[PDB]
């Protein structure tokens, strides 16, 4: 199971 | 740009026998960039039906793949494959040695 | 055995060429389960081993929401690496990431990982604390500096503390039969004579699963690693994999040559010579 982005860079 | 050019391997699945349908595969590995130009060849002429693993690549961070397709290996017939990558002038052909 | 989840996320711009592609595939230790590209001519989440065909909807449609939006945020990323490295919009440039949970023998969480590059090289990585960063040059410390002002750690560290372990360890009961168990290598020596007075011996391993393995060849019970052509191991594409070790000897010498053979599949390490 992946996990959502946070942040961009 | 620093870029990695492929290693390339041509082998089969499983030990070549005359005459006994096997698989032929080319993996090329530690390139980058991804882009990449993969041909499988019979006596010198492409096979149509060539099927690819999805990309992924490795701990640095350089990319794998494998090509590969059904043959039936003979004493006569010839296989190889032929590779091109922007690291390249012109492509590489490296021939399927049954004892490599 | 210990296991191991990772996803690897690789976005590539082409300009002149449509928008940058995104691809993620996701691998408990050297399976493939999953794979999303945006290019498909229907981006979605696809199954790649048989074991996780049975979950349901949900999870075929969290995931594949998260690669969708993936995508536009790597797509942002390749734009605003461009600003740190001050590049013009012309070029081709990659970004890959990759995360995951590594487990011991008795499923407890070893480590967990998560690491990002540009153009091949290294440019941010969690530390194994999971709780600060390592930025490898003064571009990737702006993101750091992000990172750390969003608490963007402790989400991963709660996820790869929490569902990664917990999502692995449901992959690795429902597809048991294959990803927990190991393959030992068929193991032989060949023999390829080169001229009147040299030979090659190769030592072949084949049919192994997982990858790892080592193949070493002694020469009188000393290692012969500078002497030794060693292959890449490479994927038969049956799940299992390939390896090869070649030394080349002095013909008559050849019985003072031993190639060992390490692998999880074995109870214990093998021994083997040329066996004319």
């Amino acid at each position: 199971q992946a996990t959502q982005e946070v942040k961009n860079w | 740009m620093i870029q990695r050019t492929p290693k390339i391997q041509v082998y089969s699945r499983h030990p070549a026998e005359n005459g006994k349908s096997n698989f032929l595969n080319c993996y090329v590995s530690g390139f980058h960039p991804s882009d990449i130009e993969v041909d499988l060849l019979k006596n010198g002429e492409r096979i149509e039906k060539v099927e690819h693993s999805d990309l992924s690549f490795s701990k640095d961070w350089s990319f794998y793949l494998l090509y590969y397709t059904e043959f039936t290996p003979t004493e006569k017939d010839e296989y190889a494959c032929r590779v091109n990558h922007v690291t390249l002038s012109q492509p590489k052909i490296v021939k399927w040695d049954r004892d490599m | 055995g210990s296991h191991s989840m990772r996803y690897f996320y690789t976005a590539m711009s082409r300009p002149g060429r449509g928008e940058p592609r995104f691809i993620a595939v996701g691998y408990v230790d050297d399976t493939q389960f999953v794979r999303f590209d945006s290019d498909a001519a229907s981006p979605r989440t696809e199954p790649r081993a048989p074991w996780i065909e049975q979950e349901g909807p949900e999870y075929w449609d969290r995931n594949t929401q998260i690669f969708k939006t993936n995508t536009q945020t790597y797509r942002e990323n390749l734009r605003i690496a461009l600003r740190y490295y001050n590049q013009s919009e012309a070029g081709s440039h990659i970004i890959q990431r990759m995360y995951g949970c590594d487990l011991g023998p008795d499923g407890r969480l070893l480590r967990g990982h998560d690491q990002s590059a540009y153009d091949g090289k290294d440019y941010i990585a969690l530390n194994e604390d999971l709780s600060s960063w390592t930025a490898a040059d003064t571009a990737a410390q702006i993101t750091q500096r992000k990172w750390e002002a969003a608490r963007v750690a402790e989400q991963l560290r709660a996820y790869l503390e929490g569902l990664c372990v917990e999502w692995l360890r449901r992959y690795l009961e429902n597809g048991k039969e294959t990803l927990q168990r190991a393959d030992p290598p068929k193991t032989h020596v060949t023999h390829h004579p080169v001229s009147d007075h040299e030979a090659t011996l190769r030592c072949w391993a084949l049919g192994f699963y997982p990858a790892e393995i080592t193949l070493t060849w002694q020469r009188d019970g000393e290692d012969q690693t500078q002497d030794t052509e060693l292959v890449e191991t490479r994927p038969a594409g049956d799940r299992t994999f390939q390896k090869w070790a070649a030394v080349v000897v002095p013909s008559g010498e050849e019985q003072r040559y031993t190639c060992h053979v390490q692998h999880e599949g074995l109870p214990k390490p093998l021994t083997l010579r040329w066996e004319p």
